[PDB]
């Protein structure tokens, strides 16, 4: 069913899941939405996820001929690990920056 | 020349409140920490002594630490054991499907980083908060039994840090995308028969 | 209006006791419909015993009566509801018609 | 304003609750209201703390077991966070939890000293040790030598 | 003129005394839990609830408060048509109950002829509340688990019921004040729980597993499925299934102790208290402090007993519970009830 | 024994709205535990119709002996029928809603005009003899408990063995 | 039969009140007993000279 | 059985309550949750699908059992309110009432109904 | 009814004064080698001085208490 790699800031679901609920967990499980970092890790502005957003289709379509399995769920999210990655070693995003715990992932910032 | 600064703070914060609409809830944090529930979870090389918390070594059940072997109703659990790769794709769901005062925390120098699973292994994942955001962090493999008890009364100064306000930090927002596949499905693979 | 509006309430349960029986396509619909007429009856029975008849109640035991011969025919009609199921694998009423 | 009554003035404090700190969480409640804005430490860990507070230190990251030398020279907390301060703040209100009991350098009580003088020249630190009972508050400076 | 009503707008009603039996109810719950906290773990073990100030006197109401917030879900399947509906039930099928229990000389609420029968016709409408709630989800641990917990209740009522019956025949009452006035007689020899001690320990058996006692047998072995029906039941929810728990052990030994032993009699006959020094000046609150006190005292006995028996015997499971029920308790609770006809023949 | 007062009509017409919508639950909803429900709200208030005028025993009886056993028996049987949601949209089954919804309307009409019509509160006068005796001095549960003995005799003594058979054959039949 | 039953009917009850008030009247001494278990958190355990803390 | 008042007094105000705790909980409460919050407690990752579990087979007869030996007791009670009221009649006309369903319970006990 | 206050004050106040600071201290002084009945001396009296034994439960008020004008 659904079988999804949930880990954080990471949950590819397999399952249509873009109401504010569901209503079944999974809708069928025929759309595999995706939710981004409910924790508010970091705070986003439209146009930075815009290019995650285009890239998705070069990882769901570009590189995709395997079955429904979560072999490919850990083949998008190794390089989801990463296009965040490279996305803030750049300064183009931040961390979260509210009245949370304020954990750091990827340790404390550098001088370059 | 600093890399990955933080975000400005957007708001001014430049507020005032009334006493007899702030100690209201001064006292209902107070008591929600003072009465915290723990969340049965125990796995591995750093569990066992929690077991040994309920007993006349160390007894965190003064306190009214309630036990409850449900996610839905506890807000308190305590990875203890060292966490591998599975176990934890069912973990979450319990983060996911319990109130939002949790303000959980973490039990165990290997699960902090993964002390004694970190020269090579496809195993075990690299510390808990790649997974699940806690508040703090525990070592000792094992921990010792003493500074659990200790980093809970750390803890429960956290709790008494918030004020009417606070209780709109755990609205959440969807952004949920619209986005399809074009692959092939998997008939269910853990069969239950014998 | 206590002797009055009571009884303009028998009927406007009765009858819907009957509709829910005729219309009713499970098992244990039409039993609940069933009983719900038998309650209907109780009420339009009791209220009876109550203006008059105060010096030997011959209502409320006659409702009393009542209640427990429902008792005995919602437990028959359940149990024969057991032996059907047993035999045919569903319970659907209006789709048994081999008896004609 | 009890809290009020010592920390605007005096800018140097240490904290005196009972060892449990079940009642001194209002106290920090009232205090972002003013220009206050917290910064909690647990002090123990770092070494010279002026290099610390002042200076672009490298704080040597927890090794991997191999990789040698590797530290990204991380900086300070004070001139930073006043950039990301608004010009409407009265005071940096910090805490140095692991100010106690009852190559490093060990936080001594010339240290918090010289963490006193962060609020007076260029934060309003306080320290922290458990005490008796009654939460209580006492100038550190003067315990300090 | 008296164009609709004169005396008769809202003034004939008040509503102090049932808000102070509010208080009182829920002073008591707060004794209770505080009772267990502290004995049930502290038998060979450490203190109960401590650094809630003194003692947990402030612990439980600080439980009550933590569990008012905690942000109910409302699971997906099954919604306000049931889920809303399903603790109220039960809450007010123990709260209910209060009515014609009595606490002291002229303290009752209501007199209420069909009093002990309304109390036992109470007694068996939270099943419904039960099942409700336990469908009120979907998936299993709350279905099945709701639905054990409601069968087995069934299947002691008649014990109740013939228990009841063989102290009303005796007391030709049905009324608890009517009750304990047929039982102030000796002191303690007209105490029915001698006259009937057959009864009473079928009574005092029951009443066990009809306040859910146990309804997990180990603190480590779940309500038989994960928990007793009330997993997703979060909030204020699992604070009200764990207060109807509470006061239907209140009710079993306030009706107890009401029915088989001198509800606020004394060691020697109740009227006796006032003969043996030829006057009286100010007996009033002496006699409603002395009822609450020399009556809540004997019930106190009944929730150690129970505080007791709870790490005393490994709780049977429903293949066994079922079988005690029904082909142990059912035969005795009707002898007694065959000998007691004989025995108020005279 | 009476009534508060004024406060009676209110009371008497909060419990006909009550029961309305909660018949129309029992007969519309397609769910049958929804249904099953709804028929035991409509059991509880009816009981509190009952107890409101001053018949008490034939009020909690029916309370125990039908929103307890009946009820948790049906629920029980709704166990044992699987397949539900129905059509729907206005009389979702044939015409023959249609005309149940005729003929019951015009059985009501039939009633409920012939009711309106007969001078109850004319025929309580009448009988000024019957509710005026109360034996002397009695309580109502006495009254029942006596006269229930008294000259009710054969149906009280006929009414166990019915009870036995229903049993008997309830267990034989459901029984495999 | 039922002689045999009604033999044994008292037989199971006096077994069950013979276990039932022999664990009661034993965990008596439990229940009020005299030990003193773990105290508040400024009683921390003695610790011997082989261990192994903060390096 | 002279004023019921203080019952109806009490059935509205113990009616109340339960809305007025669910109302007042709803007031100072979080509009959150946002979440999965489609599956309930302790569930195998996302275990979803399932029915026909119902074990009613046995259950039914105790149910039914039930059902059938409560009638005595809303009998026995206005007998065994007027016992003294009236002579001894009325004790044999219960003895045999109880007796008829006595031996109706013994016949329930030998042929196989009150099983596991 | 002019010299009323005095008996009806003085009980109604050591009603609630005396024992809420002392219940603390007798439980206190023995918790832990009790006898089998021990535990139900001051329990019993929980609640009998209760008009003023919750006023010395944990409810002990730490406010700030505005000093001297």
């Amino acid at each position: 069913q659904w079988l999804s790699c949930t880990t954080r800031h990471v949950r590819i679901y397999a399952a249509y899941i873009d109401p504010e609920t569901n209503a079944f967990d999974q809708t069928q499980t025929d759309k595999l939405t995706l939710m981004l970092d409910p924790t508010e890790e970091f705070v986003w502005t439209d146009e930075t996820c815009q290019m995650v957003y285009n890239e998705f289709q070069d990882l769901v379509d570009h590189y995709e001929g395997a079955p429904l399995s979560e072999y490919t769920l850990r083949l998008i999210g190794s390089d989801l690990e990463h296009y965040i990655r490279k996305l803030l070693y750049d300064g183009e995003i931040k961390y979260n920056m509210r009245s949370r715990v304020l954990n750091f992932s990827m340790g404390k910032p550098r001088v370059k | 020349t600093v890399m990955n600064l933080i975000e400005f703070p957007l708001l001014d914060q430049t507020s005032s409140n009334s006493v007899i609409s702030t100690t209201l809830n001064d006292l209902s944090n107070w008591s929600r920490l003072s009465s915290l529930w723990p969340l049965l979870y125990g796995t591995s090389c750093c569990f066992i002594e929690f077991a040994s918390l309920i007993g006349s070594r160390f007894d965190f059940d003064r306190y009214g630490l309630v036990p409850r072997s449900s996610p839905r109703q506890a807000d308190l659990i305590l990875t203890a054991g060292t966490v591998t790769m599975k176990m934890a794709p069912s973990l979450v769901r319990l983060y996911e499907q319990m109130p939002e005062p949790k303000y959980v925390i973490a039990m165990g120098a290997c699960t902090i980083t993964g002390g004694m699973f970190s020269t090579d292994s496809y195993s075990t994942v690299r510390g808990v908060d790649k997974l699940i955001p806690v508040d703090v962090y525990l070592p000792g493999c094992p921990p010792k039994p003493e500074a659990v008890i200790d980093a809970l009364t750390k803890l429960r100064k956290k709790i008494s840090r918030e004020i009417v306000e606070d209780r709109t930090l755990s609205q959440n927002k969807k952004r949920c995308f619209t986005t399809s596949h074009k692959l092939y499905v998997r008939r269910s693979t853990h069969t239950g028969t014998y | 209006m206590m002797f009055e509006h009571v009884l303009f309430l028998s009927v406007y349960l009765f009858s819907i006791g009957i509709y829910g029986l005729i219309t009713s396509r499970n098992m244990v619909r039409a039993l609940i419909c069933l009983e719900l007429i038998l309650n209907s009856i109780n009420l339009n029975l009791v209220t009876f015993s109550d203006l008059f008849d105060s010096r030997q109640l011959k209502g409320d035991i006659f409702a009393i009566f009542v209640i427990a011969l429902a008792a005995a025919e919602a437990a028959i009609g359940l149990s024969i509801l057991s032996s059907i199921h047993r035999n045919r694998k569903s319970t659907r009423i209006n789709q048994s018609n081999l008896l004609n | 304003g009890r809290w009020l009554d010592d920390v605007e003035k005096h800018k140097a404090l240490a904290i005196y609750p009972p060892h449990e700190g079940g009642y001194e969480g209002r106290y920090l409640n009232r205090l972002r209201y003013q220009g206050y804005y917290f910064l909690d430490l647990s002090a123990r860990g770092l070494g010279d703390p002026e290099s610390t507070l002042t200076k672009i230190h490298p704080v040597c990251p927890p090794s991997l077991g191999r990789q040698p030398v590797a530290r990204w020279y991380f900086p300070p907390e004070v001139d930073y966070r006043l950039s990301l301060l608004h010009p409407d703040a009265k005071g940096l209100i910090v805490w140095v939890y692991e100010a106690k009991v009852s190559r490093l350098q060990v936080l001594s009580k010339a240290e918090l000293q010289f963490l006193a003088m962060l609020p007076d020249l260029r934060v309003r630190v306080i320290a922290e040790c458990g005490n008796w009972r009654k939460f209580i508050w006492k100038p550190l400076k003067q315990i300090s030598g | 003129s008296k164009l609709e009503l004169l005396k008769e707008v809202y003034g004939l009603i008040s509503i102090l005394p049932i808000l102070t039996l509010l208080l009182g109810i829920t002073i008591e719950v707060l004794v209770i839990v505080w009772l267990e906290r502290e004995i049930s773990a502290s038998i060979q073990q450490r203190i109960g609830p401590e650094y809630a100030g003194p003692l947990g006197l402030l612990q439980a109401i600080a439980d009550g408060t933590k569990l008012l917030f905690k942000e109910d879900i409302l699971p997906s399947r099954g919604d306000i048509s049931l889920f809303s509906i399903g603790p109220s039930i039960a809450v007010i099928s123990v709260l209910l109950s209060f009515l014609v229990i009595p606490l002291g000389y002229h303290f009752v609420l209501a007199d209420l002829s069909i009093g002990v029968f309304l109390w036992i016709a109470i007694s068996s409408i939270a099943p419904i509340g039960l099942l409700m709630a336990g469908y009120s989800s979907n998936n299993k641990y709350s279905f099945l688990g709701g639905l054990r917990a409601a069968a087995q209740s069934i299947s002691y009522e008649i014990p109740l019921t013939f228990c009841v019956l063989a102290i009303s025949l005796l007391s030709n009452s049905l009324s608890t004040v009517d009750i304990v006035e047929a039982q102030s007689k000796y002191g303690f020899f007209g105490w029915n729980i001698w006259r009937q001690p057959i009864g009473f320990l079928v009574f005092l058996i029951s009443s066990l597993a009809e306040c859910e006692r146990l309804p997990f047998d180990l603190p480590e072995a779940e309500e038989e499925l994960v928990a007793g029906y009330q997993t997703e039941y979060s909030g204020i929810k699992y604070g009200l299934f764990y207060l109807v728990s509470y006061l239907n052990l209140l009710v079993s030994s306030l009706f107890v102790t009401v029915l088989y032993l001198g509800g606020w009699n004394f060691s020697i006959p109740y009227i006796s208290f006032f003969d043996f020094f030829q006057m009286n000046k100010a007996v009033g609150i002496l006699e409603m402090t002395m009822g609450i006190f020399i009556t809540l005292t004997k019930a106190y006995l009944f929730l150690f007993i129970s505080i007791t028996i709870r790490w005393t015997l490994p709780r049977m499971r429903m293949d066994q519970l079922l079988n005690l029920g029904w082909k142990f308790l059912l035969p005795i609770s009707l002898g007694n009830l065959l000998l007691t006809t004989s025995f108020q023949l005279v | 024994m009476d009534l508060p007062g004024p406060i009676h009509e209110i009371l008497m017409l909060f419990g006909e709205f009550i029961l309305l919508l909660g018949g129309l639950g029992v007969v519309l909803l397609t769910n049958p535990i929804y249904s099953a429900f709804s028929l035991g709200l409509v059991l509880v208030c009816i009981s509190l119709f009952y107890f409101l005028l001053n018949s008490y025993f034939v009020a909690v009886a029916q309370l125990l002996i039908y929103v307890g056993a009946i009820n948790v028996l049906i629920i029980f049987a709704v166990m044992f029928v699987n397949g539900s949601e129905w059509s729907k949209d206005k009389n979702y089954w044939t015409i023959g809603d249609g005309f149940t919804s005729l003929v019951c309307i015009t059985f009501v009409f039939s009633l409920m005009t012939t009711i309106p019509d007969t001078s109850w509160y004319g025929i309580l006068w009448t009988t000024r003899s019957n509710q005026i005796v109360e034996q002397g001095l009695i309580n109502n549960v006495q009254q029942i408990g006596i006269h229930l003995a008294t000259d009710f005799y054969l149906p009280f003594e006929l009414i166990s063995i019915i009870l036995l058979v229903s049993l008997i054959g309830a267990i034989t039949m459901a029984r495999q | 039969p039922m002689v045999t039953g009604f033999m044994s009917y008292g037989q199971q009850t006096i077994r069950a009140t013979r276990y039932i008030g022999q664990s009661f009247i034993t965990t008596l001494s439990h229940t009020n007993r005299l030990p003193i278990t773990i105290h508040y958190p400024y009683e921390k355990s003695i610790t011997p000279e082989r261990f192994r803390g903060r390096i | 059985l002279h004023e019921y008042d203080i019952f109806w007094t009490f059935l509205i105000i113990a009616s109340l309550i339960p809305i007025l705790a669910f109302s007042i909980s709803g007031l100072l409460a979080p509009v959150s949750e946002g979440p999965e919050k489609l599956s309930s407690y302790e569930s195998g990752i996302e275990p979803m699908g399932g029915a026909w579990v119902q074990f009613r087979i046995r259950y039914y007869m105790f149910a039914l059992v039930f059902v059938v030996f409560d009638v005595e007791t809303v009998f026995l009670y206005p007998w065994a309110m007027s016992f003294d009221v009236l002579g001894v009649s009325v004790f044999i006309e219960a003895l045999i009432f109880v007796l008829i369903l006595v031996v109706g319970l013994v016949y329930a006990w030998r042929k196989g109904a009150l099983e596991w | 009814i002019l010299g009323i206050l005095p008996p009806v004050a003085a009980i109604a106040f050591f009603y609630l004064f005396v024992a809420p600071p002392i219940i603390m201290n007798w439980m206190r002084l023995r918790w832990f080698k009790r006898k089998f009945i021990e535990t139900y001396l001051q329990f019993m009296f929980t609640y009998l001085f209760f008009p003023g034994l919750m006023l010395w439960a944990p409810f002990v008020n730490f406010r700030k208490f505005p000093r001297d004008k």
